[PDB]
């Protein structure tokens, strides 16, 4: 039990020098907002860090080079991800610390390294370039990645090898700018009401009361492409950690506290009213207790600044300017809401929900509609109580002011009281509701959002797919001997032959959801896989899973479900004699996809009939981009005819590879485009054994 | 049985800069700063290579490379020769015997979940489930498609089951299980909220006429018995001749792939499996209905099997089961789309939430099938097995002519049609909700209120007709949102002479009340009278308006002026502009910005229905309408386009 | 054995790039260390002794400076658009949640 491999050994090395990266940016992402002079200070601490950053790749460089070309995982992506943007964005603030020093101002040093002059270096092209069509998408947003790596992934069948793993280095570049970072998320690039891909699969596994999941998919906040962080900060931090200083050997950390004590004893809340405000003023009020609370926080952040100011003061003896200083002139002329959203560098985040809630719930509020928000399952567990033992056993008309004004006031006296009963009495379902999303969104946008495990591992599993095909097109023209059948001088007569002896049979209709299965096997991608998992599933929920997260329009999910349900050569056989995989008279995006499900069900169905027919063979139909590798550097494809969805040389049919699964001097192999050829060159070999 | 060898690893003491005042003890690997806490990128992925150790080989997969979870831990052998002459530098000694301590320590808590029984009863159970559903459940003895897949409900009641079971028999590992469970069910990403709803109790199941519904829950029993030590799963059911083919099932297999020692059976009553050191688990039946599961002590499933027509008289032990501190009452149930409602159950959907999950093929409108038509098994697809005698018809009239409920079946006739022809609902159930509920009180905050009404009146000049009713709205802004004071639904009384004053003092009144209710608020009413119907009716409405308003705010009226004329009447003409307000309305309303006012008016809508739950009746009718129209085009108008005038 | 890049250069006067070719692009440089400096000033830990009083900094800055950029003539940004929207809807989130609970009382 000793010996542990070198992979194991290997990963937890990567993982140390992952959280020594994932810290130094951290540091560099504090120094782009301290004050020059004192950034100036860890200079060469920078440059030494920098450099070290630039000793770590040419490494790892080859090796994450072979990595990003034999299957990606989500360790070393945000691992190149990270070294990445720390290379860029340690050299970047070295260059704006060193362009300091000789202009020596301030205000021009946070517009450099904060960005406060860029061209938004937030925007890409794609240019997913398909068959037919090249279609082309921005990436904005962080959801814009999600939404366009499913893409690639439901349009897999239809794009190039080599023009998709040429259309991610272009995903990456802009992920290294976005979730490069891996530790905060810029507001602009967040839009936390476009679900993700694994918030999909939530409402799919999770409770659903009718309200199918197109309804129940538009009230989420998807909290996993960004997350919530939960800080927390303490009231008096800068009294606790000031006589425990790194440096401070000499009694200057008593003189510090004595002038934080002396300091001590030494938001616009007149903005709330704009608000919308009900019901009556005199008394109090949830506005008054929110101005009560918001004045408080105040209070504490300037007694935090004013102690600040004088301990930096007191220790090192100059009042350092950093990035909430030198800009303090824009935080004085801020609205509610605009330092609402930001602001607390004293408090914190979650101090602001705290005043909030402290302001909406107060002891008389009411009896009921104030247990289910404490207690959200005990109310259901009620309601099925209830529903258990439920279910076991004229003329007249004036013109002037006194009548019509009187008539109106009685009519508001009488609906002021209903909707008033209505809120109390009935509606506690959907009060626990609506105030339960609120609460959500409303600490959702408060709350500081760091990061989500989603792009870097969604990233990888789609990569992996293309990255593991254009490895089979390449490992197999690498073999023994090769009958490559593209070039046809005399292979029309082996072709029509097999073509003719098998459109000679019925399809076997007690055969069609064998069939149907391996249709939406193939058709699937690799990202949603649901169809190898120890706990499997059918391969129509894989793809169902695969084609909704995608906006697929209703009217093709019948096209798609509905494919092989009818099954004479009609509709049989599309392929001409050698365009097989050829869109050439075919343009778009989907009526691309129907030329590509019909070259995929004529596959499977001649597969079908060839093993019913010539019962020699096997065929074990199978896909190259499963076969994930092993330890090291081996694959051990099985044999088999893989569709290898490539339009220069589709069909690859591994009639005898090898007795333990490489592809060596003992793998003759066939290339082909068409399917029939396919099969007569593998009946040829097949046959006389 | 040692695991993998990810939890066995050396120190490999780096380096750190940090005060200890700050570092923290990722483990599995050394100690580094504080912020690798708050970063999930790093600390998801340090965390998942750990429990990546305790998944046997067995549950990562069908083709996950031979070795290791290549797609979590895999490394290219480039890679691993380029980063093993990659050396750290060397902890200070006086810094290296803590952290050692603290290394070696905080790895400990997971070399000891390995070992502790209780663990092992879980990691047994999952194992043993998906090596014994690898080939589909039959008579196995546990020692082209060849592999069973457990659709998306057969999945639900397993995690129902085994999170809940987790959380029951360990309880001191908490955090260390639900990021198994996790690994497990290949599951990960998924927030603390969206798994813990499966450490609920009472979690209904409505499920369609088969669909494996009993054909799974025997194997569920079986292995939640011989792997578990401890637990009395109550399995009641309908009349209790459906029972003891539950009771054959479960023992033929219980008894098949393993020994009958263990197997204790008593006719009509409880089954217990015993253990070889003094332990016992049972499935008492609840079945009988009178006694012996009255008292409960570890029951904490109580199968209900069929709740869709209750057994009579057995709600009393099943409410007395509810009172258990520890019980998680599955009720499974059968709902074969040949009522399409258990209606005894479908009913808890009105005041409830995460209790009851439906497995149906057809969505509440029957038009879109298509939502949930690549999920119905393909199975279950058989048809008379021939497409047409001599026929070339597109699937879509095929479908049309091989209807039949789209599942051979005989559902309901009417309500939603056979072809769907893209009928949706528009505006979300959420938005309608907030609609109905949050009102701003108007009349107290009317600093928020821009000066300006809008009123628009879309008229219907008959009477004794249900779409005979003439739709008022008056609207404003509130902040930057839109707000509604009145609505008015109003039908003419038969054979009056003056049904355009009739309807002119319908909306006035309505004004004067908003006005009174508000007043020094508005310093302009904008009118608009809808004259598609008939134009000379319409001017007749607005000058009887004109007329009585006389009796401060300016009140103008939106002018027209008809094709081919110079004139500019007061009258509205919808045409070209319905479809953006619509449009627009739509998008508004969804995102919370329309609201209807504490204190709106309505002479009108008052005596039977609420006018803002009546008007919202109407716009749930979006894919008589006189007062959806009115709200909508009195909204577009407060909106923007072209001046209206004196 | 094995030495750091901190007793190796021993010099802070010059460009990054020539410390580039001089010690880790050299053919000859062993390159056996990694050790990252502590890059915290003092002057930023005797008044944000925590990390997550750290971040909660980082994070209010980050706001700021989102806030600032976005607030010749292009315009047309989709970042200045969603943080507008955003800004609008927290308003108007926060306005219908105060009144909903003046109203319950
Ligand atoms: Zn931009
Ligand atoms: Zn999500």
């Amino acid at each position: 039990a000793a010996p542990v491999s070198e992979p194991t050994v290997a990963r937890q090395k990567l993982l140390a020098l992952l959280g020594q990266v994932q810290t130094y940016v951290f540091q560099i992402e504090l120094l782009r907002r301290c004050d020059p002079h004192i950034g100036r200070g860890k200079l060469p601490q920078l440059k030494l860090n920098a450099l070290q950053v630039r000793a770590l790749r040419r490494r790892l460089r080859p090796g994450l080079e072979a990595q990003a070309g034999a299957f990606l995982t989500p360790l070393s992506v945000t691992l190149e991800l990270l070294l990445e943007y720390a290379w860029r964005e340690g050299e970047r603030l070295l260059g704006s610390l060193e362009t300091f020093a000789t202009a020596g101002d301030v205000a021009a040093f946070f517009t450099e390294t904060m960005g406060l002059a860029r061209p938004c270096p937030y925007h890409q092209r794609v240019r997913l370039d398909t068959y037919g069509g090249t279609v082309h998408m921005e990436l904005c947003f962080l959801h814009d990645v999600e939404n366009f790596l499913k893409q690639l992934n439901y349009c897999h069948l239809i794009t190039p090898s080599r023009g998709a793993t040429a259309a991610l280095e272009r995903v990456r570049e802009f992920m290294v700018g976005a979730v490069g970072s891996g530790l905060i998320v810029p507001p602009e690039l967040s839009d936390p009401s476009h679900p993700c891909a694994v918030c999909f699969e939530e409402l799919c596994v999770t409770a659903n009361q009718g309200a199918t999941i197109a309804s129940r998919l538009a009230d989420r906040i998807c909290n996993h492409v960004t997350q919530q962080a939960q800080v927390r900060l303490d009231a008096n931090e800068l009294r606790r950690y000031l006589p425990h200083a790194a440096g401070l050997s000499d009694a200057d950390r008593a003189r510090a506290l004595s002038v934080l004590d002396h300091a001590l004893a030494r938001y616009a809340i007149s903005e709330l009213q704009f608000w919308l405000a009900s019901g009556d003023r005199a008394g109090q009020t949830t506005m008054d207790a929110f101005a009560s609370n918001l004045t408080a926080l105040a209070r504490r952040e300037l007694q935090q600044e004013t102690a600040a100011v004088a301990v930096e003061l007191a220790l090192f003896g100059r009042r350092a300017e950093h990035f909430d200083r030198a800009f303090g002139s824009h935080l004085a002329a801020l609205d509610m809401v605009d330092a609402l959203i930001i602001g607390g560098q004293a408090t914190s985040p979650d101090d602001q929900i705290e005043a909030l809630i402290r302001a909406c719930y107060d002891h008389h509020l009411t009896t009921p509609l104030l247990r289910r928000l404490v207690s959200p399952e005990q109310c259901d567990e009620e309601a099925l109580r209830r529903v258990l033992a439920r279910m076991g056993a004229g003329g007249q008309g004036p013109e002037t002011w006194g009548d019509i004004a009187t008539q109106a006031a009685a009519d508001v006296r009488e609906r002021r009281r209903l909707y008033a009963d209505r809120l109390t009495k009935r509606s506690l379902a959907s009060l626990g509701r609506c105030v339960r999303e609120q609460r959500g969104e409303l600490e959702k946008m408060l709350r500081v959002s760091v990061h989500g495990e989603v792009l870097p591992a969604t990233f990888a599993a789609v990569a992996n797919g293309f990255a593991a095909r254009a490895r089979f097109c390449a490992l197999t023209a690498g073999a023994g001997t090769v009958i490559d059948n593209r070039s046809a001088p005399g292979v029309f007569d082996a072709h029509r032959f097999m073509r003719a002896s098998l459109l000679r049979h019925q399809v076997d209709p007690a055969l069609l959801p064998s069939i149907t299965h391996r249709f939406f096997e193939l058709v699937n991608g690799p990202l949603f896989d649901h169809s190898t998992h120890s706990f499997a599933q059918p391969p129509n929920t894989a793809l169902y899973y695969s084609v909704e997260n995608v906006g697929l329009l209703p009217h093709l999910k019948e096209e798609l479900a509905r494919f092989i349900m009818g099954a004479s050569g009609a509709d049989w056989a599309v392929s001409e004699f050698q365009r097989f995989y050829c869109f050439d008279g075919i343009s778009g995006i989907t009526p691309t996809q129907r030329a590509a499900w019909r070259y995929i069900r004529e596959l499977i169905i001649a597969t079908t009939l060839f093993a019913s027919v010539y019962r020699c063979g096997e065929l074990e139909l199978r896909r190259p981009d499963c076969s994930r590798p092993t330890s090291e550097g081996r694959y051990r494809y099985p044999p088999g005819v893989y569709l290898t969805y490539d339009s220069d040389c589709p069909l690859v049919a591994i009639v005898e590879s090898a007795p333990d699964g490489c592809i060596g001097p003992r793998s003759v192999v066939v290339y082909d485009r068409d399917v029939f050829s396919i099969l007569y060159s593998v009946l040829q070999h097949l046959a006389p054994r | 049985t040692m695991g993998g060898d990810a939890l066995r690893v050396p120190f490999l003491d780096f380096a750190t800069a940090t005060p200890k005042r700050h570092q923290t003890v990722v483990p599995g690997v050394g100690t580094l700063h504080d912020c690798c806490e708050h970063s999930p990128l790093f600390s998801a992925v340090a965390r998942r290579l750990l429990f990546n150790s305790l998944v046997p080989a067995q549950l990562k997969g069908r083709d996950f490379g031979g070795d290791h979870t290549a797609k979590l831990e895999f490394l290219a052998p480039e890679l691993v020769r380029a980063v093993a002459r990659l050396r750290f530098k060397e902890c200070a000694p006086a810094d290296v015997v803590p952290q050692r301590n603290a290394y070696y320590s905080v790895l400990n808590t997971f070399q000891a979940l390995h070992r502790s029984e209780a663990f092992r009863q879980l990691v047994h159970f999952v194992r043993d489930f998906a090596q014994l559903l690898k080939t589909s459940f039959r008579a196995s003895s546990l020692t082209g498609r060849t592999y069973g897949t457990l659709e998306l409900f057969q999945k639900m009641i397993l995690m129902h089951a085994t999170y809940f079971l987790a959380a029951v028999l360990l309880g001191d590992h908490a955090e260390q299980v639900n990021t198994f469970l996790r690994l497990v069910f290949e599951i990960p990403l998924f927030s603390d909220a969206a798994v813990r709803h499966f450490r609920q109790r009472a979690t209904v199941f409505l499920v369609p006429r088969r669909h494996g519904k009993t054909w799974f829950l025997v194997p569920l029993i079986a292995l939640s018995l011989a792997s578990f030590r401890g637990i009395k799963i109550g399995y009641t059911a309908h009349i209790r001749k459906a029972t003891e083919p539950v009771f054959e099932e479960i023992d033929a297999c219980l008894r098949g792939w393993f020994g009958s020692a263990r197997v204790d059976h008593v006719k009509g009553e409880t089954i217990s499996f015993s253990f070889p050191d003094g332990s016992r688990s049972t499935i008492v039946f609840a079945s009988s209905h009178n006694t012996n599961g009255i008292r409960g002590q570890d029951f904490n499933l109580l199968f209900v099997d069929e709740a869709n027509f209750i057994r009579p008289d057995a709600v009393q032990t099943i409410m007395g089961f509810l009172n258990q501190a520890n019980c998680k009452i599955i009720f499974v149930s059968s709902t074969n789309t040949g009522k399409a409602s258990t209606s005894f159950l479908y009913n808890l959907r009105g005041a409830a939430d995460e209790l009851l999950n439906v497995v149906t093929y057809i969505c509440d409108d029957h038009m879109p099938r298509v939502v949930t038509h690549t999920n119905a098994t393909a199975c279950s697809c058989y048809i008379l097995n021939k497409p047409v005698f001599i026929t070339m018809d597109g699937a879509v009239r095929r479908t049309a002519d091989l209807f039949l409920a789209d599942s051979f079946m005989q559902e309901i006739i009417g309500g939603q049609a056979r072809e769907t022809g893209d009928d949706r609902p528009v505006l979300t159930k959420s938005a309608g909700e907030r609609f109905l509920l949050y009102r701003p009180s108007t009349t107290t905050n009317s600093g928020l209120m821009a000066p300006d009404l809008y009123v628009y009146v879309d008229p219907a000049f008959t009477a004794n007709t249900r779409a005979s009713g003439t739709g008022v709205a008056v609207v404003g802004r509130y902040r930057d949102d839109y707000i509604i004071f009145a609505l008015e639904h109003f039908f003419l009384r038969a054979l009056t002479g003056s049904a355009p004053a009739d309807i002119a003092r319908c909306v006035v009144h309505s004004l004067t009340q908003v006005l009174a209710l508000h007043p020094g608020a508005f310093r302009g009413v904008r009118v608009a009278v809808e004259g598609n119907s008939s134009q000379d009716s319409a001017v007749a409405i607005a000058t009887h308006v004109h007329t009585e308003m006389h009796r401060g705010p300016e009140l103008l009226f939106y002018h027209c002026e008809p094709p081919g004329s110079a004139v500019l009447y007061p009258f509205f003409l919808l045409n070209k502009q319905k479809t953006p307000a619509f449009e627009h309305f739509i998008k508004k309303f969804n995102s919370g910005g329309v609201m209807a006012s504490q204190e709106i008016v309505s002479a009108t809508v008052r005596l039977q229905t609420d006018p803002v739950e009546y008007l919202l009746e109407q716009l749930n009718n979006l894919t008589s309408d006189d007062l959806m129209v009115a709200v909508i085009m009195a909204i577009y108008l407060a909106a923007q386009a072209g001046p209206p005038h004196t | 054995t094995l030495r750091d890049t901190i007793p190796d250069c021993a010099l802070r006067s010059q460009t990054l790039e020539s410390l580039d070719a001089r010690y880790v692009s050299r053919d000859g440089a062993h390159d056996a260390a990694v050790w990252f400096e502590d890059m915290t000033p003092a002057e930023l830990e005797v008044v944000f002794p925590t990390t997550d009083a750290k971040l909660n900094y980082l994070s209010r800055t980050q706001r700021l400076a989102s806030l600032l950029t976005y607030a010749t003539p292009d315009t047309a940004c989709v970042h200045g658009e969603l943080l507008a929207r955003k800004r609008e809807r927290f308003a108007a989130v926060i306005n219908r949640f105060l009144d909903l609970h003046q109203i319950l009382r």
